[PDB]
């Protein structure tokens, strides 16, 4: 994951931007499907 | 019972901790005791394994 100010909405901001390690879970499960969680 | 109870006969309190290795995570290390560090000296240095 990563985290920085932007302007752009409707398009990905232009540039270079790396992403970090946050969490290396050794969950040891399968995974095939996903979902997302919104608040309202 | 007793609180005396002789053996055979007196509360035997069993822990079975069972080693288990399979596809889940493997947190096996040794019995590394950690020593101190030294410098400016040829040494046979193990940093995390």
């Amino acid at each position: 994951s990563k985290h920085t100010p932007i302007n752009l909405v409707r398009d990905l901001p232009q540039g270079f931007s790396a992403l970090e390690p946050l969490v290396d879970l050794p969950i040891g499960i399968n995974i095939t499907r996903f979902q997302t969680l919104l608040a309202l | 019972f007793q609180p005396t109870n002789g053996v055979g006969y007196q509360p035997y309190r069993v822990v079975v901790l069972s080693f288990e290795l399979l596809h889940a995570p493997a947190t096996v290390c040794g019995p590394k005791k950690s020593t101190n560090l030294v410098k400016n000296k040829c040494v046979n240095f193990n940093f995390n394994g």
